[PDB]
């Protein structure tokens, strides 16, 4: 209800200010070992989101019941991108934490998981060609919790998100950007996260038939999270 | 659900 | 090359010239439906649609401009959203129902004859209702579909990709614009259009979960094109 | 590859 009050600055403010902690791996190496690092980094990071999705502007306003369908949609892509946004100072790498820098051919360690942390890396690889701004990465990624589920005067989360459309292209004016390069770069940063919703489902897959294989234990909140998409 | 504890805590 | 230099109601006309027909389904009122049948009817749809699909793609801008590894690889990526585009635009005047062929209209009810379908059914019908919520005009529904096939593949691969990328960018602000937007209404809704190609993206993902769970369980024969495009998702 | 041959024709 004052989401809507704020100004372009401001959202990018409370944005940044709302932005989660960075968190250190347990690690100290097999295909348990590594699954037990990256699923319990995933479980400790899922507690710290929901106080981040809490001082997202506009979503505190919903209920209840619309914030755990927002969360449950979209949790695996915010936890992506943030994976994606770490990881584009070092190419070729993905940074789960500062003391877990995995290259691409540890992903093979887990089976099944070097296809998907290709597509990462190519994504990251594709914020770094964008010159990705820490600015942009935090619009995105409120987006994504506003959007992913959204489809399921119920105008107002579409009013929120046109605010940080807003701020999107206040960002990039703010940078000097033309009205044509403001409009196209907008474009490019939206069809990533197209991409992003296809690694999170193929992320889901696998981590679904990770559940089953029962190379690890998963947390209680892990299992709820992964059984919304089952 | 535990999330829903998580978004009232 | 040529692609970059359209200008764009050059692109906007290209893009409509381009637009496959309405095909027929094969259903037969005389019969009541069963979950293979009514797969059947989907199935073979979606094979006699690819063969459209392919040879509208040829005439999507730039499109050609492409290896033919490069051209097999967005197709193989982007088929069934395209597929699914279509459908939720052409069912976006009847509410409540899906228009698989003009002979072909289901509501949700219909859908739960397949066992899982009924839950992609609500996420198509829903998006349907987005379209409509919208007022999505098929200047900008010909945009969204060539940005699918060009984008959904494009980073498991470049530039010239881009290039018709930013290209369908400016048609679409064009469009909005010579509709009488603002410059802030203008980007708003260059967004929400956009923002539609995630769950786009999404339903695709489950579909496909769907369709090849339905292969594995022979509950209907498919196409060696269909089979081939599927097999390209795992 | 069928639709490799059917990008041809
Ligand atoms: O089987 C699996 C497949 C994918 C994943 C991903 C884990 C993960 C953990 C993070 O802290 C951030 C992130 O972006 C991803 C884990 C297990
Ligand atoms: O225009 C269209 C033509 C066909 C289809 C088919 C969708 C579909 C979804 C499934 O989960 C399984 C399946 O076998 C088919 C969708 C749109």
């Amino acid at each position: 209800s004052l989401a809507l009050s704020l100004t372009a600055d401001q959202m990018v403010s409370a944005l940044l200010d709302a932005e989660p902690p960075i968190l250190y791996s347990e690690y100290d190496f097999s295909e348990a070992s590594m699954m037990g690092l990256l699923t319990n980094l995933a479980d400790r990071e899922l507690v710290h989101m929901i106080n981040w999705a809490k001082r997202v502007p506009g979503f505190v306003d919903l209920t209840l019941h619309d914030q755990v369908h927002l969360l449950e949609c979209a949790w695996l892509e915010i936890l992506m991108i943030g994976l994606v946004w770490r990881s584009m100072e070092h190419p070729g790498k993905l940074l789960f934490a500062p003391n877990l820098l995995l290259d691409r051919n540890q992903g093979k360690c887990v089976e099944g998981m070097v296809e998907i942390f290709d597509m990462l890396l190519a994504t990251s690889s594709r914020f770094r060609m964008m010159n990705l701004q820490g600015e942009e990465f935090v619009c995105l990624k409120s987006i994504i919790l506003l959007n992913s589920g959204v489809y399921t005067e119920k105008d107002h989360i579409h009013r929120v998100l046109d605010k940080i459309t807003d701020t999107l292209i206040h960002l990039m004016a703010k940078a000097g950007l033309t009205l044509q390069q403001q409009h196209q770069r907008l474009a490019q940063l939206l069809l990533i996260l197209s991409h992003i919703r296809h690694m999170s489902n193929k992320g889901m897959e696998h981590l679904y038939s990770m559940k089953c294989k029962n190379v690890v234990p998963l947390s209680d909140l892990l299992l709820e999270m992964l059984d919304a998409h089952r | 659900k535990i999330l829903h504890r998580l978004l009232q805590d």
